[PDB]
């Protein structure tokens, strides 16, 4: 119990590992990977076809009972051919436990909408469509939610520039707000911060 | 542990039922609410007489920025650019070169006070206490341009406010 | 003549204040300034579109009840009659029938607004 | 009114600005002959829907490439 | 090259959805001008709609076409429901952008942009 | 002497206008919380004659208290145009002043002065309630210095 | 035991006959589980936990003492969970998740950091 | 604090509380605005020996996730069922 180091909890690590393979045994058709982090969080990585079967099972199964969708989001990794990682964070009140379910898609492949499983997923999928451009099939009402009306692009993609492409001002001649190509009085100053010395040997990739 | 906020069955005896009828017909609970606002009418108000009286502040207050000097009059800033690196808003802009006596000193030190989030990271990062956030908060301007501070403005602020800034630093530097 | 003069003065005074209000200040009229207000965004549809009345039945009942007060207002004068036996009976009969009419509309859910 | 329907359809095709009435014939082809494109053809069909007050589904509209082909279609 | 479709099995089905969208936009321009009190004519509005479809005429992937149609319907719904304001409808016409000549010499005189 | 008369009438209309500034009930983000504290008992803006009114038709001042996004910009301009005149704009906090923490975002207007004219800029993130009050009193003194009738007399 | 006045959860009505209702529901779940392949992990695990719950229901005639053994909250919460399990079992008949993995991911799909 | 006796009684009666004991305006009970200097303590790593950083390096103890299954017996739940909450004994019903 060194004072500055976060203590381990092996009991939680063991319990989550056992449940991880329990889920893999029951849904082998869709489960591609199961892992538990060193701070005791369980992740199920699945084929995208399994979004509805897997999420239904975790919600309704008597030994799972993940009734609450805490969060639904996406991550963009341009180096992958399926660049978008879709992440579901679920909470089980009955068993006081959390689980993460992850799948993937590319710019042109639809993902089945999870609104039938969780009504909470409605706006989360609109946000993912808005910020990443991932289409969700059978969504009752898919449209932008955060961006401006008529906004072009998906800002949270890694290749969308920080300041975008257009900016707004009031123009007296046309007596309205107009959109024009972005110019910055002071360009954002890119910093190269990474140290050229490796920090964490435990995570070194093979050469 | 938990408690129920609203789970109580009213008593159905004659006295209780007649107490509730009086409350309904004679508005007793509404009259009680009138008593509370009446008691406030006769309390001393909490208002202070600004600008003749001021709200209290502490030595840690983060206000207008200033560039400081050593007791000799030399500038403290040696253009390390730690403040510029840490600034969450990228509100600081710095240029530097050797001074005519070889000193390491800035030729530009701008703070865009309309970018700045007044977070105090720059004064935490400074190794020589050159850049600080002073105690002034009454510097609203009539134009946007007046809030784009260059080094001359920031040095004047330091010269203007140093008497208070040094006393504030004295009060709080043992907490840093 | 005093009543007519008092009314004329009141509405003349109000009209003069409105004349000053419109001819004293400096105006700067343009399209966006005079557009209708809806919290910063353009209205969807005309404000002249039908606006459903959910208390329509109470409103019609008001017309009938509003006329009952016209029958009841003479009661202070009717109390000056020598024929007080008849007047009191008829006075109570009218109020009771108004109460019965209110009770009917109440029990038959006529005072509840349409959903 | 098969005789008349040839006239209303020709009147609309005349009004449609992009079509030169000198090159227009009851057998003129919108793409090959009258020099129009798919969207122009779609525009013409909506003009037909107006003056005849009835709907031409896109499955139907895709085959009407000549003024006569429209005439044959209104008959039913 | 076996991929999950969005809506259209092939370009023939996609071009049907494109024509359906074009009709919906074409009918809508007269209302948009009237409702938004725009100072342009229905002809300019429909020419702009035509210009927007034309820039994408070179696509051959049905999935890309489907997404363009999905966005087109989203854009149309925003307009019909007056979620857009007049400023949004007029952003298609770029009325305040100065001309940017597109010949080598003109660019050479103004700067380094190719 | 007309000069004397117009000078005194300027003082009266200026005094009436600065003594009765009615800001629009309009706030955008965290800066609006400090604006609430200016209305709260410690500062009691109402004691200066400064009273919020929701309708733009009945407002003299727009306090832009928070970040102005691109999506919100047309609505801010709309309700400013719907204010009768004279009208004033106080820019409160870094976001409204020039973008602030979100200056480089794709969705943020870099300063509300791109959308509306601004009479006073109140610095801070957020400005303290006292700082905002200082800005309101600075606006009052700006209105006190106006010379509308003296300039009209010399036209 | 004396009846519950409320379950404490908005919209969850008290059940007058919880033992009988639970027996019906678990029996249904076992019936539906009989059309799933014998070696499918879902059937084996759900049969095991369903039979445990059913055994506890038969062996405990008191609701409060039964709620303690079930460890699923109010008895009306256990009934709702039994209904949710039945609905899932019917769906898993049509999904057949016991079949082999439909497709492997690309090479570096789950590699982090990149 | 300067309210006369009659006014104190009036607002005490109207509110139904003894308001003078818990006034919402602050007087002399607050801390002085000048304070003696502090002398803050140091942490457990302020030692001159037996203090090698490698033995107290939390960041370097983090490990990549444990791969339970990849595509390269009793039923379980994620954790034991949650224990039912108890009613408060301080005040079970408000
Ligand atoms: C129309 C009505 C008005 C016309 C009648 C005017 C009558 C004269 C008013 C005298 C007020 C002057 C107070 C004073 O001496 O200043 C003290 C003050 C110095 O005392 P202090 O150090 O502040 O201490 C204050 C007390 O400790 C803290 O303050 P306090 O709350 O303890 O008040 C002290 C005193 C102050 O009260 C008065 O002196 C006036 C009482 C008149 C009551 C009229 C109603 O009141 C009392 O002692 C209680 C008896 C008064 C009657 C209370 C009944 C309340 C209503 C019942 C509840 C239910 C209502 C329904 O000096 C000043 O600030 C001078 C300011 C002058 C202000 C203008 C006063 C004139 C008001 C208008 C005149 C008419 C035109
Ligand atoms: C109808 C006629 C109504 C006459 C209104 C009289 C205005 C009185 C007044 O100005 O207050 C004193 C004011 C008070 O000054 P002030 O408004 O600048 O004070 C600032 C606020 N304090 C004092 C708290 C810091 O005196 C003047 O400023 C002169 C204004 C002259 C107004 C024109 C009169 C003709
Ligand atoms: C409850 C009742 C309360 C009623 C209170 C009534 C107000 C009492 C205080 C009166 C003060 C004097 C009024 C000055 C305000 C004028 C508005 C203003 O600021 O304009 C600036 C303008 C400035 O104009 P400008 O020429 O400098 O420039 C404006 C034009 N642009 C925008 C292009 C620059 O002042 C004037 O134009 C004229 C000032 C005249 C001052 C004398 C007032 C005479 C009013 C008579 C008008 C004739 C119509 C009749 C109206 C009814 C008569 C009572
Ligand atoms: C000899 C035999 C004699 C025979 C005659 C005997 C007659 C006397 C006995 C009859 C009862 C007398 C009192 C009748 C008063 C009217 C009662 C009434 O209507 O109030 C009840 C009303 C009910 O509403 P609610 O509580 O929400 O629930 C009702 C469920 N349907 O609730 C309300 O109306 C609440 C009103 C809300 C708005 C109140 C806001 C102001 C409150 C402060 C007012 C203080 C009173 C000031 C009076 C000043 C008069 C100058
Ligand atoms: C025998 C035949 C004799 C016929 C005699 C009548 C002849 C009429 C002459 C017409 C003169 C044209 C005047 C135009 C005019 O009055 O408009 C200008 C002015 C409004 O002001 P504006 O100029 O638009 O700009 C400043 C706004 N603050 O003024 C206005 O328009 C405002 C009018 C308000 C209504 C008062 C009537
Ligand atoms: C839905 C239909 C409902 C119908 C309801 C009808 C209610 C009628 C109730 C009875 C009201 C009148 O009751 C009656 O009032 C009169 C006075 O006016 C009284 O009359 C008494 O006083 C009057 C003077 O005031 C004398 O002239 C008279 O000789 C004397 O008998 C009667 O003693 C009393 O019996
Ligand atoms: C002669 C003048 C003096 C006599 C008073 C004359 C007016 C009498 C009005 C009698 C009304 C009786 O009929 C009325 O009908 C409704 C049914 O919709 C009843 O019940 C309903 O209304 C009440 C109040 O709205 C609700 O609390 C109740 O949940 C609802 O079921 C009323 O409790 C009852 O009061
Ligand atoms: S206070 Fe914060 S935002 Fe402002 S200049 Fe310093 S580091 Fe930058
Ligand atoms: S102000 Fe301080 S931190 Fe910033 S450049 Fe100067 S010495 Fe470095
Ligand atoms: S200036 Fe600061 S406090 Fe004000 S809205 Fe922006 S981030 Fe929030």
């Amino acid at each position: 119990t060194r004072p500055t180091v976060r203590p381990r909890n092996d009991v939680a690590h063991k319990q989550l590992s056992a449940f991880g393979e329990y889920v893999a045994e029951i849904l082998p058709k869709y489960v591609q990977q199961v892992q538990v982090s060193c701070f005791n969080e369980l992740e199920i990585c699945i084929h995208p076809d399994g979004v509805i079967p897997v999420l239904t099972f975790l919600r309704d199964h008597s030994n799972a009972q993940f009734k609450s969708l805490a969060d639904l989001t996406a991550v963009d990794i341009p180096t992958r051919q399926n660049r978008f990682e879709i992440v579901y964070n679920l909470l089980s009140l009955r068993f006081n436990s959390r689980i993460r379910v992850k799948t993937y898609t590319d710019e042109l492949t639809p993902i089945e909408s999870s609104v039938p499983v969780y009504k909470a997923a409605n706006w989360y999928e609109r946000e993912i469509w808005d910020m990443f451009g991932v289409f969700f099939a059978n969504h009752p009402d898919l449209r932008r939610i955060l961006t401006d009306y008529g906004f072009e692009g998906h800002p949270f993609r890694k290749d969308f520039p920080l300041s975008g492409y257009v900016e707004l001002r009031y123009d007296d001649e046309v007596k309205r707000v107009v959109a024009e190509p972005v110019e910055l009085a002071q360009e954002f100053r890119k910093f190269d911060l990474n140290s050229p010395w490796e920090a964490f040997p435990a995570y070194r990739q093979p050469p | 542990t938990y408690k129920y906020v609203n789970l109580r069955e009213p008593s159905m005896d004659m006295k209780s039922v007649t107490d509730r009828a009086a409350q309904t017909l004679l508005w007793t609970e509404l009259i009680r609410g009138l008593g509370m606002t009446l008691s406030y009418l006769f309390r001393e108000p909490a208002t202070i007489n600004y600008p003749f009286e001021k709200g209290p502040l502490s030595p840690r207050f983060r206000g207008e920025h200033a560039l400081r000097r050593y007791p000799s009059g030399e500038e403290r800033c040696i253009a390390c650019k730690l403040c510029e690196a840490v600034c969450p808003a990228q509100a600081i802009t710095i240029e530097a070169e050797p001074r005519a006596d070889g000193s390491r000193r800035t030729t530009r030190y701008d703070i865009d006070m309309t970018k700045c989030i007044y977070c105090g990271f720059c004064q935490e990062a400074c190794p020589v206490d050159a850049i600080v956030e002073g105690p002034n908060f009454e510097f609203s301007t009539e134009t946007h341009e007046e809030l784009l501070y260059n080094k001359e403005k920031l040095l004047n602020n330091g010269d203007k406010w140093e008497a208070e800034i040094a006393a504030n630093i004295q009060a709080d530097y043992l907490y840093r | 003549m005093n009543l007519m003069l008092a009314l004329l003065t009141n509405f003349t005074l109000a009209t003069l204040l409105v004349i000053i209000a419109f001819w004293l200040p400096q105006l700067n009229v343009y399209s966006e300034k005079t557009s209708p207000y809806e919290c910063g965004f353009d209205p969807m549809g005309s404000a002249r579109l039908p606006f459903s009345m959910k208390f329509f039945l109470v409103a019609i009942t008001f017309l009938l009840f509003d006329l009952e007060i016209a029958l009841l207002l003479p009661l202070p004068w009717a109390s000056q009659t020598a024929n007080l036996n008849t007047m009191l009976t008829m006075a109570l009969f009218l109020i009771i029938l108004l109460a019965v009419s209110l009770a009917y509309e109440w029990t038959q859910k006529g005072l509840e607004w349409t959903e | 009114t098969l005789e008349g329907i040839k006239d209303r359809v020709l009147y609309v095709l005349k009004l449609y600005d992009k079509i030169d009435p000198e090159k227009l014939s009851v057998n003129s082809h919108f793409m090959k002959d009258l020099g129009l494109d798919s969207l122009d053809q779609v525009e013409i069909i909506m003009a037909m829907e107006d003056e005849f007050g009835f709907e031409i589904p896109d499955i139907d509209a895709e085959k009407l490439m000549c003024p006569q082909e429209i005439v044959d279609y209104i008959a039913d | 090259t076996s991929v999950k479709p969005i809506f259209s099995r092939d370009m023939n089905e996609a071009k049907r959805r494109v024509r359906e969208l074009y009709r919906a936009w074409y009918r809508e321009v007269p209302n948009t001008v009237h409702l938004f009190q725009l100072d342009i004519s229905v002809k300019q509005g429909r020419d702009k709609v035509r210009e927007m479809f034309k820039k994408n005429a070179h696509i051959t992937d049905p999935r890309v076409v489907d997404l363009l149609v999905i966005k087109g319907k989203m854009e149309l719904e925003e307009t019909i429901k007056v979620w857009k304001q007049r400023t949004h409808v007029m952003r298609f016409f770029h009325e305040t952008e100065a001309p940017r000549p597109k010949d080598f010499l003109s660019k050479f005189y103004v700067g380094h942009d190719p | 002497r007309g000069e004397y008369v117009v000078a005194k009438l300027d003082d009266l209309i200026n005094w009436a206008r600065r003594s009765s500034l009615w800001p629009m009930t309009f706030g955008l983000a965290c800066c609006a919380v400090e604006m609430m504290h200016m209305a709260a008992p410690r500062y009691d803006m109402d004691r200066f004659g400064v009273v919020f009114r929701a309708s733009p038709r009945q407002s003299d001042v727009m306090i832009v208290a928070g970040t102005l996004t691109n999506k919100m910009a047309p609505a801010l301009r709309k309700v400013y145009d719907q204010m009768p005149e004279p009208r004033y704009v106080v820019s409160m906090g870094s976001c409204a002043n020039g973008g602030g923490y979100y200056h480089y975002s794709y969705s943020v207007v870099r300063g509300c002065d791109r959308i509306v004219p601004v009479d006073i800029y109140v610095p801070g993130c957020p400005p303290t309630a006292e700082a905002l009050l200082y800005g309101i009193l600075q606006l009052q003194k700006k209105i006190k210095r106006e010379k509308r009738l003296r300039i009209w007399y010399r036209r | 035991g004396l009846l519950k006045k409320t379950t404490g959860l908005v919209g969850l009505a008290v059940c007058e006959t919880p033992h009988e209702r639970l027996k019906i529901l678990y029996t249904k779940i076992l019936d539906v589980l009989g059309h799933i392949p014998k070696n499918a992990a879902y059937r084996k695990y759900t049969e095991q936990i369903t039979n445990e719950k059913l055994s506890m229901v038969k062996a405990e005639p008191d609701v409060k003492k039964l709620e303690e053994r079930l460890q699923g909250g109010q008895i009306e919460e256990v009934i709702l969970q039994a209904e949710n399990e039945l609905s899932l079992a019917r769906k898993m008949i049509q999904w057949k998740p016991w079949e082999p993995l439909v497709e492997e991911p690309p090479a570096s799909q789950w590699k982090w950091p990149i | 604090a300067s309210a006369t006796r009659f006014i104190q009684w009036l607002r005490n009666w109207a509110s139904g509380r003894d308001l003078q004991a818990k006034l919402q305006l602050r007087y002399q009970e607050i801390s002085k605005r000048t304070q003696p200097p502090p002398k803050l303590p140091v942490g457990p790593s302020h030692k001159l020996s037996n203090n090698y950083y490698c033995t107290r390096d939390g960041r370097r103890e983090a490990m990549p996730p444990s791969i339970v299954m990849s595509s390269q017996k009793k039923a379980v739940s994620p954790a034991p069922p949650i224990k039912r909450w108890e009613l408060s004994q301080d005040e079970p019903y408000l």
